[PDB]
């Protein structure tokens, strides 16, 4: 995220329903990406999310 | 200056705080003459006291 | 005391009873105005400034002289600029009247409380012979409003 | 991770510092040796803004200890949790101020303003991004002070635009312990006003009037207001020292809290914390200005504060500003404009 | 002392509907300073402020003094409570920065355009402004008792102003509202200094300096004096006077004891103790 | 009187005044007397802490031990501000001090009035001062003049071995940051210390050594031939400094923005990269960034993968030394980087002490600046060392500073006794004996340096006084036999504006000291 | 209960009080005796914050002793105005006040009112003052040598005699160096543009008067020239750097381009700002706020050299001294306002510490004293010193009177007092002639502090003053005879003395005027 204050500021319905789905997505996609290398161990020195 | 006296000193007995604000009032509406206005009130409560001790 | 900086005398007094505000404007909901462009920032106090003339034009076209404002305590019932409108016209304003006596002052001097201006009509206002401010010697000051051509029973 | 260093200056500043550090730590698990047995690892998600960690495992806070007198480091080094401090940031003097806010300004402090000002260096290089500091000291004394305005001086011309924040104690309504406390006050606060994004005024008196009140038992010495200042500092860094539902450095609630730069002097609470932007501060300065006049006006002490190199114009200039500051503040209620000087002559005529 | 009192007291008198002149004492202003006898005590025909010049770049003396009084602060303009601003193009806010630095200038301008020298403000004066006037060869005064401003307003035949607007929209400074006065100066005083208006043109005032051997000494001589201007007020204002010493309360005790005798009761006793406690 | 005003007062009335002051300065010189001459003795001080401090110096001394006296003070401060300019000569202030008040006091407990012996300490004082004028000694202040004055005020702080080590550096250093005019500046002159391998090993470096070094695995530890970029603008991120916030609508969104700030900074770096690249085409150079600012994580990766070393938050007096060292410039911005701006260095390389990192710097053409690298095992060995190197760095100064050096061990103070006898005749009235009084502390100076020895003051004084009467040669005492010496052909030499203000300070405090007639303790006992 | 009426307040009244008063007036006055004349000695006193404070002068002795009886605080007070009035004389007034209120109970004891006293004595200081003014002797100021010879007398006391023809000279150039007229005709020597600064070392001689300022500042960066022949000086008020508002700012961004953008513009702003500068083509620029790194590069560009953080008393001066004036916004700067009154700008090391001199102007209105010495407590003395004598230059030169020392005017008064009190009938005759006698306390001390027989010295002194023209005899002060004043040489302004008498005799009426004490009533 961003180093100063950002916030999601939404103005119509859509973009609401959008938001988590668009968020999953791109997550799914950095995963695989990193995948796709043939690494089979990532190791972190911070928070995993969920 | 008899009302600054009466004024920084600190006074308990209602019949002195009496005179002290008999002072003040004689300060504000005139301006002189605060020093003898209660040399006046006293001797005239002493001179009625010892009336009042005869049966009067 | 009065807040008029001059005036203790008015004879032939004609007076009026207020219950809003010589302010700025202020909505009961939440409100702001935001800024984005140089221009407005003068814009604003040159509306600022028309709005309180427009309500002190108005108070005084009914030929008022004596201005009675009861107290508020959330806004500000008269500000410095509609004070000094007040004064160019003559006016002798007196502020901070309690919420409690309002009833007694009608019944005496005649008034009819206005809470609004477009209700500032020139039948709305008591008339009086001499309105003014006396000092007493050291005690202090004072207000006597006296000869009122329609006198209650007080 | 945007790191914090935390500076602490005199006897009360030292005082302060070594409860708040000792609150702190057993937050994060960390032992009076430096080794860590925690249990939580949410308590290490942001450890490293406030805990240096050397080879071995050790971990060591991020402070400098100062002051012109060796007697409290004696004290912080004979003391609990007083050996997990680098030994090479204890700097101290020889002679100390004597309550003399121009000696700590002028002459002691100029002399040894240059190793903290080499020690923070040495600090500031081992973190990858700094933000700001933390400053803890008094208003009342001649090196917590003087000497205390210098530095923040120094630190604002040598760190540009990294943020400031003080936990300053002040001086007490009805009792002055201190014959110059008025001078010492007038002449800090023009220097804080203009060098400080935030400040956290604290009064001794009136946290003093909750232990025998509120506690139900004490006949205490500085002792647990020490304690209360620590735990009230506590409750004020957790957002920064923990993560939550939402977590917010202290610049992040400045910018809610401080919407007018120049007024940013708040008043904390505490109900087991409450930070407000109370404009009873313009009580406290009327007040403090009250004092400062009616001595400038006898010229008592003068000679004092001369002799060391400041000038008469300089306290004239302070109580201008006070003063200042003191209507910019009056401006913003509207109502205490009702309490103007009654009028006593009697010309009101015409016009 | 006496010649000086009665000059002050004459110099304050009324002009009111010319029913009774008054004479409001204490509108003339009293000032303590020790150092010389207390024969070096000065009358001033004018008024003296316990006020210095606002920079040390200004003039300190004018000749003929065209004096602006006002009720507010010559600062920087700052957007009250209500407004905020908000930016989402960044080119827009290098000229709204300017602006809060020009609008104040707008106003010095409107004042100097008019010939004024002198300037009382109740209200401070930021650095930044006070450059204005020393460029324009001018004096400034800030923080100014409202009542000092008041006295020397109503003097000299300047108007107080607490803000520039008109009956239009617009703000403007005329120069009918400017008073004028004979003399400005900034007096040294024993290690201190104050300022002097002399010989303004609408009215006479007058203020007087005391000085003494120290601090105690100085008070005890302003209190004596307002004795003697409230009395001096008081025979101006009801023409009798009555002579002192006891001459009073000998012929009172005197008529008091023999009135006495006529009521012959029990007030009779009163009487008489009231004549002898005259 | 005051007692009647003040029932709290503590005074001191006029025969008991001077009697608390000479007591107490006869109580300061009895304990600094062991220190003069390099056969004086070493004191160990301790403080609450429990820290330990060896040393022989007149000023820590005072400043070390623990008293609470009026007059101490007094003495203390003249010593502060005789030490603050001249560096050397602060038990000999202390020593004549003392003598002259107890010589004062000699002739006063008979009846005589301090004016006069005041009057005598002034014609004295001008005429040892007209005297001192003559007997000094001008030369080219070559470099073996330069070793002598050094090793001459060097012996007396540590022992033989480590001061010709000491005397070789303080000399080269004092020599190499000189120009023939625009007198000497110190602070060119960086003492650096470190805890290892004993003190026979203290170095001089004509480069620079850095107490900071590579913050990232991946850059080079050597560099053999290496361009120096020395500035102060920050590769750290920064913010606005009017308010500013980020409002963004997806995910996609806000990785924009996310990559867009940091382009301020990615611009800075990719300069320097470019510019690395223009100037060291081939790897076969070197390119070293010295900043006085912060450095990433992001920008210490975008660097070492090109093969850059960068220190980050290098002291600010650096900015200048390197400048003269290596001989670049330094810089605030990056618009105008150019490769006039970059200076040479031979050898750039780095050494890790235990949890510490030093970066040496070394190879430069004609370095205006040098280092002193202190070495030893103990920490009060390294405090001392510092000490004594800055007695001789201000000792070689003050000689080249002054065209003359004056003849040391006591030669100078007999001469200026010896004329000083024969001047006192002139002059009219009891004033004679306050001139007899200051000629007798002079000898205060050669009688300690023989007692210090193992000698005996009077005989060994008689003996040297014996010389200079039939032979005028300057001749002082030879701390090893007893036996008169010429002082200038051994080799030991003094300064001169330390002899001058040494007499001037001595004179005035003494003199002012005489003349107080009561001591008062009547206001507030605390600041409270 | 405990039935009050005033609580635990303490009243004194009757004889008591005014014995009391007499006698702490008196106790006043005998600690500082010892303090007059050439023969003085010093007194060392230990302030509240460890200090010390070793010092000859009235003033400076009577403002460190904390006290509880009134009368000394009054004494005190009175020695404190006379200070601040003129500037000398401090101890001479507080013995005249004591032997003028001792004078006075030998009445006080015979059943005499007091207001008779009082009479008397504002009778006969109008008759001193008179008496003062006749024996006058006018002063030509254009004469340096008279001036010197007036200076010195006022220093031939004080611990810098030694040094006396050195420090005369200093003084009397600093206050040539300030008198200054203005707008108007208002002339003033304003001591507020005379600045001492103090640096321990060195010796006493080398103590001088700089035709410009010095400050304790350094060159900014490094590469700045430190020594410049001619410079041309702009001097500001502000800071260059970018700072915040105070109208509640914020910014919401959306776009990518914005971020950077923002941060560009800050450093545009700076640009121009050093650009106003430039214009002007100056070569010193002084400013009491913070200067901004970019700033300082643009200027370096320029070849400018820069100062931070220097004192609003320091800017001020500076602008007295090289002729410009203060500037707060660089785009409403002028060719007026650069001064060019300067001669040199250079920056030296004074021992481990970096100094600034503008030196060499060509007509300054402001100066700087630099006093090198043993200490620090004998630079203090020195600066006491000379602030005594700058301020009889200056008091010399605002009313060109003199009269004899030496005792020679208290003899003088006393005698025509005598004469003229013979013509006089009453009660008041006895206390007017008492404070004639009074006057003869000064004469008698120095003689005390010479060691000398009092008892015939003033018997022969008073035949001597008896005859017709001998108004300037009196006594030499360090061998103890009688010596005419004319070919001594002490003479001393008026106005002094003047300020010594009045001070002294409305003390003592001030002080017989009370007659009770309340004490502890809580404000
Ligand atoms: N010259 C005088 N001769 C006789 N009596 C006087 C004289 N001056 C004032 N008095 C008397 O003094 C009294 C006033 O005393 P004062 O101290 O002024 O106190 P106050 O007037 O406040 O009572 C008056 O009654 C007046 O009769
Ligand atoms: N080799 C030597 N032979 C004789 N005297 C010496 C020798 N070395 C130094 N001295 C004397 O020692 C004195 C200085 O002693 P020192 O302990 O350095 O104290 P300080 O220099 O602080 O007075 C000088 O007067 C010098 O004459
Ligand atoms: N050489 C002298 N001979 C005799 N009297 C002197 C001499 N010099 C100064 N005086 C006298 O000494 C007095 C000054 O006293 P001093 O001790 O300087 O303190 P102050 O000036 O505060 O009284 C003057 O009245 C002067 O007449
Ligand atoms: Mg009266
Ligand atoms: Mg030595
Ligand atoms: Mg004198």
């Amino acid at each position: 995220i961003t180093e100063t204050k950002g916030t999601v500021l939404i103005k119509t319905a859509e973009e609401l329903m959008n938001f988590s789905k668009g968020e999953e997505n791109l997550m799914d996609a950095q995963v695989k990406a990193i995948a796709d290398t043939g690494a089979n161990v990532v190791v972190t020195g911070g928070k995993v999310a969920d | 200056d008899g009302a600054t006296i009466l004024k920084l000193l600190e006074v308990e007995h209602p019949a002195a705080k009496v005179l002290c604000e008999l002072a003040d009032l004689q300060d504000k509406e005139v301006g002189d003459g605060t020093t003898s206005v209660v040399i006046i009130a006293a001797e005239l409560l002493k001179n009625a006291d010892e009336l009042v001790k005869q049966k009067i | 005391k009065v807040s008029n900086s001059g005036i203790t005398r008015v004879e032939k007094a004609k007076i009026g009873l207020i219950q809003f505000c010589l302010s700025a404007p202020k909505t009961d909901m939440d409100n702001q105005i935001v800024v984005s462009d140089y221009a407005q920032m003068d814009r604003v106090l040159r509306e600022e400034r028309a709005y309180i003339l427009n309500l002190v034009k108005q108070i005084k076209k009914t030929g008022c002289n004596v201005l009675l404002i009861q107290k508020s305590i959330l806004r500000d019932a008269l500000s410095d600029l509609a004070l000094h409108f007040l004064n160019k016209m003559k006016i002798m304003v007196i502020k901070d009247i309690e919420r409690e006596d309002i009833e007694f002052i009608c019944k005496t001097i005649g008034t009819k409380p206005v809470a609004h201006i477009d209700q500032f009509t020139a039948d709305m206002l008591g008339s009086a012979e001499l309105a003014e401010e006396v000092n007493l010697n050291g005690s202090g000051k004072l207000l006597k409003i006296t000869g009122c051509a329609s006198p209650g029973k007080t | 991770m945007r790191e914090i260093v935390h500076i602490q200056a005199g006897q009360c500043g030292n005082q302060i510092g070594a409860k708040f550090w000792e609150v702190i730590s057993d937050e994060h698990g960390i032992d009076p040796t430096g080794t860590y047995h925690g249990d939580s690892d949410l308590q290490l998600d942001r450890i490293s803004v406030y805990y240096n960690e050397a080879t071995g495992g050790k971990y060591v806070p991020r402070a400098i200890l100062v002051d012109l007198e060796p007697g409290t480091m004696d004290s912080v080094r004979s003391g609990p949790f007083g050996q997990i401090f680098r030994p090479d940031n204890f700097v101290f003097g020889q002679s100390g101020a004597g309550n003399n806010w121009a000696k700590g300004h002028y002459t002691e402090g100029a002399e040894l303003v240059d190793s903290v000002l080499d020690v923070v260096r040495k600090e500031a290089e081992s973190c990858d991004c700094l933000q700001g500091f933390q400053l803890t000291h008094s208003l009342g004394g001649g090196t917590g002070s003087g000497m205390g305005t210098l530095l923040i001086s120094k630190i604002r011309e040598e760190y540009p635009d990294r943020i400031m924040n003080t936990f300053s104690v002040v001086p007490s309504p009805k009792v002055s312990d201190t014959v110059v406390e008025p001078y010492n006050a007038t002449l800090s606060v023009h220097q804080l006003v203009e060098n400080t994004d935030e400040t956290y005024c604290i009064d001794n008196e009136a946290l003093y009037d909750i232990c025998f009140r509120t506690l139900k038992l004490t006949t205490p010495t500085y002792g647990d207001l020490n304690h209360l200042v620590s735990a009230t500092m506590s409750g004020v860094t957790t957002c920064l020292r923990f993560p939550g539902q939402l977590n917010a450095d202290l610049r992040k609630l400045a910018v809610n809290m401080v919407p007018f730069p120049r007024l940013h002097f708040f008043m904390p609470g505490f109900a087991p914390t409450f930070i407000g932007n109370s404009t009873a501060i313009q009580e406290l300065f009327k007040r403090i200005s009250e004092q400062f006049t009616a001595m400038f006006r006898r010229k008592a002490f003068l000679h004092w504060y001369t002799g060391e190199g400041m000038d008469e114009m300089e306290f004239t200039e302070a109580e201008s500003n006070m003063n200042d500051l003191v209507s910019e503040y009056q401006q913003y209620q509207d109502a205490t404009a009702e309490e103007e000087e009654d009028f006593g002559e009697e010309a009101e005529e015409e016009a | 002392f006496a010649n000086m009192v009665v000059d002050a007291v004459l110099a304050i008198k009324y002009t009111d509907i010319r029913g009774q002149p008054r004479y409001p004492v204490n509108s003339v202003n009293i000032l303590k300073a020790h150092g010389r006898s207390q024969m070096e005590s000065m009358l001033i025909s004018g008024y003296a402020l316990n006020c210095v010049v606002g920079s040390q770049g200004m003039p300190k003396r004018i000749v003929n003094a065209k004096i602006a009084c006002l009720d507010f602060s010559l600062q920087k303009t700052k957007m009250k409570l209500g407004v905020q601003v908000v930016i989402t193009d960044p080119e827009k806010l290098d000229q709204i920065r300017q602006r809060e630095s020009d609008i104040t200038k707008e106003r010095i301008q409107k004042i100097l355009a008019t010939g004024a020298n002198v300037i009382l403000t109740t209200g401070g004066i930021d650095d930044m402004c006070l450059k204005y006037f020393v460029e324009a060869g001018a004096m400034a005064v800030r923080r100014v008792l409202k009542r000092d401003l008041k006295r020397i307003a109503k003097a000299s035949g300047a108007t107080i102003l607490s803000t520039l607007a008109n009956l239009e929209g617009e703000e403007t400074f005329e120069a009918a509202m400017l008073g004028q006065a004979e003399e400005v100066v900034q007096e040294r005083i024993c290690d201190d200094e104050l300022i002097l208006i002399k010989n303004t043109k609408a009215r006479t005032s007058a203020s007087i300096i005391l000085r003494g051997a120290n601090d105690f000494m100085c008070d005890e001589m302003e209190r004596s004096l307002h004795d003697a201007l409230c009395v001096v007020k008081r025979v101006l204002e009801s023409k009798s006077v009555v002579p002192g010493g006891g001459a009073v309360e000998a012929a009172l005790s005197i008529y008091l004891e023999n009135y006495a005798t006529s009521m012959g009761s029990r007030e009779q006793l009163a009487i008489a103790e009231f004549a002898r406690s005259l | 009187a005051v007692k009647t005003l003040n029932p709290k007062a503590e005074v001191a009335r006029a025969q008991a005044a001077l009697a608390v002051n000479i007591s107490a300065a006869r109580g300061l010189q009895d304990v600094l007397r062991t220190n003069l001459g390099p056969k004086g003795t070493m004191k160990m001080l301790v403080s609450g802490a429990g820290d330990i401090k060896l040393t022989k110096d007149g000023n820590v001394l005072l400043h070390e031990m623990q008293i609470q006296h009026p007059t101490a003070s007094l003495i203390a401060k003249v010593a502060t501000a005789q030490d603050d300019i001249t560096g050397d000569g602060t038990t000999s202030n202390v020593l004549i001090i003392g003598e002259l008040l107890k010589q004062a006091d000699l002739y006063i407990s008979e009846g005589l009035h301090p004016r006069i012996i005041t009057e005598g300490f002034e014609a004295a004082k001008e005429k040892a001062l007209q005297f001192l004028e003559e007997v000094k000694v001008s030369r080219e202040m070559d470099r073996e003049t330069l070793i002598d004055v050094a090793r001459t005020s060097l012996r007396t702080k540590v022992h033989a071995e480590l001061a010709d080590v000491l005397t070789e550096a303080v000399v080269d250093s004092i020599l190499a940051i000189k120009k023939q005019d625009e007198p000497i500046d110190l602070f060119m002159i960086e003492i650096m210390e470190m805890k290892h391998k004993s003190e026979t090993d203290t170095s001089l470096i004509r480069g620079l050594v850095l107490d900071h070094g590579a913050r990232h695995p991946d850059m080079k530890k050597r560099v053999e031939d290496a361009y120096i970029l020395t500035c102060n603008v920050s590769l750290e991120y920064e913010k606005t400094e009017v308010n500013s916030g980020f409002f963004y609508k997806s995910a996609e969104e806000r990785e924009k923005l996310v990559k867009a700030e940091r382009k301020f900074i990615e611009d800075r770096v990719k300069k320097i990269i470019e510019l690395k690249r223009k100037v060291c085409g081939d790897s076969d150079k070197g390119f070293v960034v010295i900043n006085q600012k912060g450095i990433d994580p992001f920008s210490l990766d975008a660097l070492s993968k090109e093969g850059i070393v960068a220190l980050r938050r290098a002291k600010r007096r650096n900015m200048e030394r390197l400048t003269l060292a290596c001989g670049g410039v330094a810089l605030n911005s990056f618009d105008d980087l150019s490769p006039d701006c970059l200076g040479h260095a031979g050898l750039v390389y780095e050494y890790t002490l235990g949890e510490e990192k030093f970066t040496f710097i070394e190879k430069c053409n004609n370095p205006r600046s040098v280092t002193l690298l202190i070495k030893g095992p103990n920490k009060h060995t390294l405090t001392q060392i510092k000490d004594a190197v800055r007695d001789g760095l201000r000792a070689v100064k003050n000689a080249i500073d002054d065209g003359c050096v004056v003849p040391g061990a006591g030669a100078v103070e007999v001469a200026m006794a010896e004329a000083l006898i024969k001047h006192k005749p002139s002059v009219k009235g009891r004033a004679q004996l306050g001139v007899q009084a200051f000629a007798d502390a002079l000898l205060i100076i050669p009688k300690v340096l023989a007692q210090n020895s193992g000698f005996d003051l009077q005989e060994t004084l008689v003996k040297i006084q014996a010389e200079h009467s039939e032979s005028g040669q300057l001749v002082g005492v030879d701390l090893n036999t007893g036996e008169p010496m010429v002082a200038a052909e051994v080799g030991v030499w003094d300064n001169y504006c330390v002899k001058k203000q040494l007499l001037h300070s001595c004179t005035v405090i003494a003199t002012n000291i005489l003349l107080v007639d009561e001591i008062m303790r009547a206001g507030m006992s605390f600041l409270k | 209960p405990v039935l009050v009426l005033s609580q635990n307040t303490k009243r004194e009244s009757g004889r008591k009080v005014q014995s009391g008063n007499i006698n702490a007036a008196k106790t006043i006055a005998d600690i500082i005796r010892t303090c007059l004349g050439p023969k003085s000695m010093m007194k060392m006193l230990l302030d509240p914050m460890g200090g010390i404070v070793m010092t000859n002068d009235g003033n400076a002795i009577l403002r460190e002793i904390q006290v509880q009886h009134p009368a000394a605080k009054s004494m005190i007070e009175i020695s404190r105005t006379q200070d601040e009035e003129v500037g000398d004389g401090t101890t001479s007034v507080i013995i005249l006040a004591g032997e003028m209120l001792s004078v006075a109970e030998h009445f006080l004891e015979q059943q005499m009112h007091p207001t008779v006293v009082i009479s008397a004595y504002r009778k006969a200081l109008d008759d001193m003052i008179s008496t003062l003014k006749k024996i006058s002797i006018p002063v030509d100021i254009s004469d340096s040598d008279m001036m010197l010879n007036i200076i010195n007398s006022s220093i031939t006391t004080k611990a810098i005699s030694r040094w006396s023809s050195l420090a005369c000279n200093i003084a009397l150039d600093a206050v040539k160096m300030v008198q200054f007229e203005e707008n108007g005709r208002k002339e003033i020597d304003i001591k507020k543009y005379a600045r001492v600064e103090k640096i321990p070392g060195g010796i006493i001689e080398d103590s001088c008067v700089l035709r410009g300022v010095m400050i304790n500042k350094d060159v900014t960066h490094p590469r700045m020239r430190r020594y410049i022949k001619n410079p041309r000086i702009v001097l500001l008020d502000s800071s260059l750097e970018y700072k915040k508002g105070e109208s509640q700012t914020d910014i919401e961004i959306t776009r990518e381009e914005d971020f950077t953008r923002i941060l560009q513009m800050e450093e545009e702003y700076i640009q121009q700002l050093c650009e106003d500068i430039i214009q002007l083509k100056p070569d010193v620029v002084i400013t009491e706020k913070g200067i901004s790194d970019l700033a300082q590069h643009y200027l370096m560009r320029a070849n400018i050299t820069a100062i931070r953080r220097v004192r609003k008393t320091d800017n001020n001066r500076i602008a007295r001294a090289c002729g410009a004036r203060i500037v707060s916004r660089p785009e409403e700067l002028r060719e007026d306002d650069v001064g060019t009154g300067a001669g040199l700008l250079e920056i030296k090391k004074i021992g481990d510490e970096y100094f600034t001199f503008i030196t060499d102007c060509k007509d300054p209105k402001a100066c700087t004293i630099l006093l090198r010495g043993a200490s620090k407590e004998i630079l203090s003395e020195v600066e006491r010193n000379l602030q005594d004598a700058m301020q009889v230059c200056r008091n010399v030169l605002l009313d060109p009177q003199l009269v004899p020392g030496g005792g020679a005017s208290e003899m003088a008064v006393a005698h025509a007092l005598t004469e003229k009190s013979k013509a006089m009938t009453g009660v008041e005759q006895w206390p007017y002639r008492a404070v004639a006698q009074a006057l003869e306390v000064i004469p008698r001390t120095l003689i005390q502090n010479c060691g000398a027989s009092t008892i015939r010295l003033l018997t022969s002194l008073r035949a001597k003053h008896t005859q017709e023209n001998c108004e300037t005899w009196g006594v030499n002060g360090e061998t103890g005879t009688l010596v005419d004043m004319k070919e001594l040489g002490i003479w001393e302004p008026l106005a002094v003395k003047l300020q010594t008498y009045k001070t002294a005799v409305e003390t003592a009426v001030l002080l017989l005027r009370i007659d009770d004490i309340v004490s502890g009533h809580k404000k």
